[PDB]
């Protein structure tokens, strides 16, 4: 048999010898053991925690916020442009895994209409966006002597 | 064969000991044993049907193990395994069916269907367990060249046979001697009847006998022997052997005289009861012989003497009889009886998917017509057949 | 404290691989700049 | 009154939108109002009957939450619920009834038994919801 | 089977609550679930079809999902949505339908055809959602068992019954005394009569009686009983009761006297009425039994004595009855009624399809004949066929 974490063992070595706890107790203890099986990915491991404790882990993972991810997606996080640009290449090199998994970007818009009072952080945003840009915008080249 | 028995105990001992409720170690020895087959199945695929309006279904396998864990066993344990289980039960169903239907003569009383022939196959033997199902303990015994029968009752061992016997007789009928009876299932009553009333016989007396052939040996047969046949102690009206006309029957009834039943075996007188009425036991017989006599009364009131006259006409006529009910017997051949109901199920499988009639079995699996002409392939068929409708029974009823 | 009431099973997926940045998997070049063209298609910058 | 009202919507789009399967989150918003309930009362016992061929049941509390951790309910989730439904329905029934019957020449409009009497109480209050019946 | 029926609240609380417009948050309960829906799905392959004039259209799947980056739905995501819908609703129609008719008398209470047989399958339960549609809290209900129940305006309980017995007639059919009624639906309509107007009848008083025994129970019934039966109130020309004459109604109208309605439960009264016109509650019964008399009115203006003489002919025929109306009650088993559709859908949709007659049903869904001998079978079928046909009309009408 092997069990779910540190805390976990110690309490079952433990009780293991508190002499009044019912044989059935040993038993269970005893000959329960994990479930590992390999295709699929599923592992159903033995456990103990509390009503609480079980309840927050719980829903941790009842919510691994990680979505899987095939060639396509990375594909699709491009904007619907440029794929439809020819002047640029594009192509795929690496494979992908079945284990591929990402985090959502979250990208929910505005949610707070700033554009309508808080000018003075307006302001500080543009800008800000602004060098950004600079930042980008390509030098030019091959041009008349100035002369 | 075998294996398709464990299918099922597996199963009755299954969904009735997994329930919502119960500890761990109560079905560790089970699980295991469930599982092992599980695996044996997975990637062999069945086909059933093709026959009359029998639905060819097909079947495939991939399911999971289990969780064996948890100590009283949750709720969504059951569940999702009684979801795994009705596969199975609407499988077997589909399977017994199918080979509780065919008919082989050479040898007939093996395996026949593309479900089963599958079956006897060796990777498969990986199953078998817990024979302690009355047939199946009786199945294995059999390929084994050895003796032991079934627990029968109110057993069917007399084809339908109702008829008479004129031993004396005219034209006019109007003055019979012989016998009139009716044997069916477990219960023969004759009569034996003499219009003259024995007044030109030797001593006053007129023998009769009756002698039934049994198709099977019974053994350990517990029988009920009375005096009288009330079936006919009645006015008839009947009609002549030869079905020209039409004779009178207006029996008075006295006590048979001088009784005696044999029930031999072989030829050989193995039980004999001399006017013996109420419970008697035959414990190994393939016939059973009965001797009564009608004695003219010596002494008569007037009311009496007032119906036996010197000369004809003969209006009331003496009649003697007995009525013998074997309550239960052990036979070596399966049979059909009052109590269970393999012979009603094959029946009904086959009538419902209107089987055509085959080699072996009468129409309709008649049973006066079979155990009339109980021959060893029907018999071979007979057992194969009930030993899978009682497989079906442990399921599905 | 009571056991069995607080022993419970666990669900647990197996063996991921987590990746950020992303894009990187892409693998692209870039034609010769005076081969350039707009939504328009016959071509930007066509004053040889 | 009012009071009563939920007691029951609860219970239908109750026992109504919780069956083997359903992801969670079509419940979220109900799981929560249910708890609320059951701690409100837990503690406070209950007498109803008292007339005619009307059994006097005695009623109490001391109930466990409900999880509202998992994603997609398994049936087990389900049987350790219907449970403790069957004591709320089995109630209720016994509740109505009780004041189905008593009534009141003066102020024949509000409650009377010894059941509602002590629900319009404030410190129920804190239930009401879903008034579209 | 419940599978089905989230299928479609999902729908409706969808084709409803998605539209141009909307906060997200209105959806995000909902949205969730919607999705989940489509995974189970796509590759899965269904057929649907195969009977009568029923087309037998294949159904693959293949579809995207839902963004949840929107807050204000933009009509651009309706109809990239309502596109996708409409193949589900296109289907589901084509799979009520297909289990809408087949038929099992074994088990008949269960799932039928190649399309639903896969749907109660283990790996699809993920979606069962909102059961608040009257007729599924009453499938669940009856399947854990318990009080079920339901609500009928006008329900159809009466087999159609129109009918008369003569207490006292002769050939000439000059001086009858008996009675006719009519039990249609949710009414009884009953007419004593006698032609000699209790001239020779102890305390010049006729008795009559009519008694009614529903297939089912009803509970919580709300009734009309109305003095006088209209129906039986004019000149009728009626066939003898062997068919070979007929015979002259010509009736007279008296207040029904000593007017008394049992509903009986098993045998016992559970509510009676002495002459009680108007609204009367029936709180639960399996029979009604109606009692009333004629009695001769002790003292009669001329016009009224020339009408009833002490000596044939009799030319005025005394009449007295009741009228009784089920507005509304509740019954434990499905029933057609004069509100609901259900009945009417199925029966619509077997006729449009020109589907053969089964093992279960009346041809054509009769109603006098399904009532009138209303079996657990046909109980079961009619149940699961209603609740089919309520699940479709949330979104086909
Ligand atoms: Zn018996």
């Amino acid at each position: 048999g092997k069990v779910v974490d540190s805390e976990t063992a110690s309490i079952c070595d433990a009780i293991f010898q508190d002499e009044e706890t019912e044989g059935a107790v040993r038993r269970f203890i005893a000959e329960m053991r994990q479930r590992v099986q390999a295709d699929r990915n599923v592992v159903n491991y033995p456990s103990i925690l509390h009503p609480i404790d079980y309840a927050f882990n719980e829903y941790f993972l009842q919510h691994q916020l990680v979505e899987p991810l095939n060639n396509d997606i990375i594909f699709n996080y491009i904007p619907e442009r440029i794929r439809n640009d020819v002047n640029y290449i594009l192509n795929m090199d690496r494979n992908l895994p079945s284990t591929a998994r990402y985090i959502r970007p979250n990208l929910l818009q505005d949610r707070l209409n700033l554009h309508d009072n808080f000018e003075s952080l307006w302001d500080t945003i543009t800008t800000s966006n602004y060098i950004l840009a600079r930042s980008v915008v390509p030098d030019l080249k091959e041009l008349v002597s100035t002369e | 064969m075998d294996v398709l028995y464990s299918l099922s105990k597996t199963l009755k001992d299954a969904r009735d000991k997994i329930v919502e409720g119960t500890l761990y170690s109560n079905v560790s020895d089970l699980i295991q044993q469930f599982n092992q087959m599980i695996i044996t199945m997975n990637g062999n695929e069945f086909q059933t049907g093709g026959i009359g309006n029998l639905p060819i279904r097909n079947w495939n396998f991939d399911f999971g193990l289990l969780g064996t864990t948890l100590l009283n066993l949750d709720a969504n344990y059951v569940e999702t395994a009684r979801n795994t289980i009705d596969y199975f039960v609407d499988f077997v169903d589909n399977v017994c069916m199918d080979e509780m239907v065919r008919e082989s003569q050479r040898n007939g009383i093996a395996p026949q269907s593309d479900s089963l022939r599958k079956l006897s196959g060796l990777k498969f033997k990986r199953i078998n367990f817990d024979n302690s199902s009355e047939y199946i303990e009786n199945w294995n015994l059999q390929n084994r060249r050895q003796r032991t029968g079934f627990t029968f009752h109110k057993p069917n061992i007399f084809p339908y046979s109702a008829s008479f016997t004129l031993n004396r007789s005219q034209p006019a009928h109007d003055n019979l001697m012989g016998t009139m009876w009716l044997n069916a299932g477990s219960e023969i009553q004759v009569a034996g009847f003499d219009y003259s009333c024995a007044i030109n016989a030797p001593a006053n007396t007129q023998q009769f006998e009756h002698i039934v052939q049994l198709r099977r040996v019974l053994t350990t047969a517990t029988i009920t022997l009375l005096p009288d046949a009330e079936r006919f102690s009645f006015p008839r009206v009947i009609n002549s052997a030869d079905g020209a006309t039409t004779w009178y029957f207006n029996p008075v009834i006295l006590r048979p005289n001088n009784v005696e039943v044999e029930f031999l075996l072989n030829g050989q007188i193995i039980n004999t009861y001399q006017a013996r009425f109420g419970t008697i036991i035959a414990r190994n017989f393939d016939t059973i012989r009965l001797s009564f006599q009608l004695m003219r009364p010596p002494n008569m009131t007037p009311a009496v003497a007032a119906l036996f006259p010197n000369a004809q006409p003969f209006e009331h006529h003496a009649t003697v009889g007995l009525t013998l009910r074997i309550e239960s017997a052990v036979c070596e051949s399966v049979l059909a009886d009052a109590s269970e109901t393999m012979l009603a199920n094959v029946t009904s499988v086959r009538q419902e998917y209107a089987i055509p009639v085959g080699p072996v079995f009468p129409p309709g699996m008649n049973w006066t017509d079979l155990i009339t002409n109980y021959s060893p392939s029907r018999e071979d068929n007979l057992q194969r057949v009930f030993t899978v409708a009682s497989i079906r029974s442990m399921l599905v009823k | 404290f009571d056991f069995r009431n607080s022993m419970h099973m666990l669900t647990s997926n197996l063996t991921f691989t987590v990746y950020s940045d992303l894009l990187a998997f892409v693998s692209a070049d870039t034609v010769e700049p005076i081969n350039a063209v707009a939504f328009d298609n016959m071509r930007i910058m066509n004053e040889l």
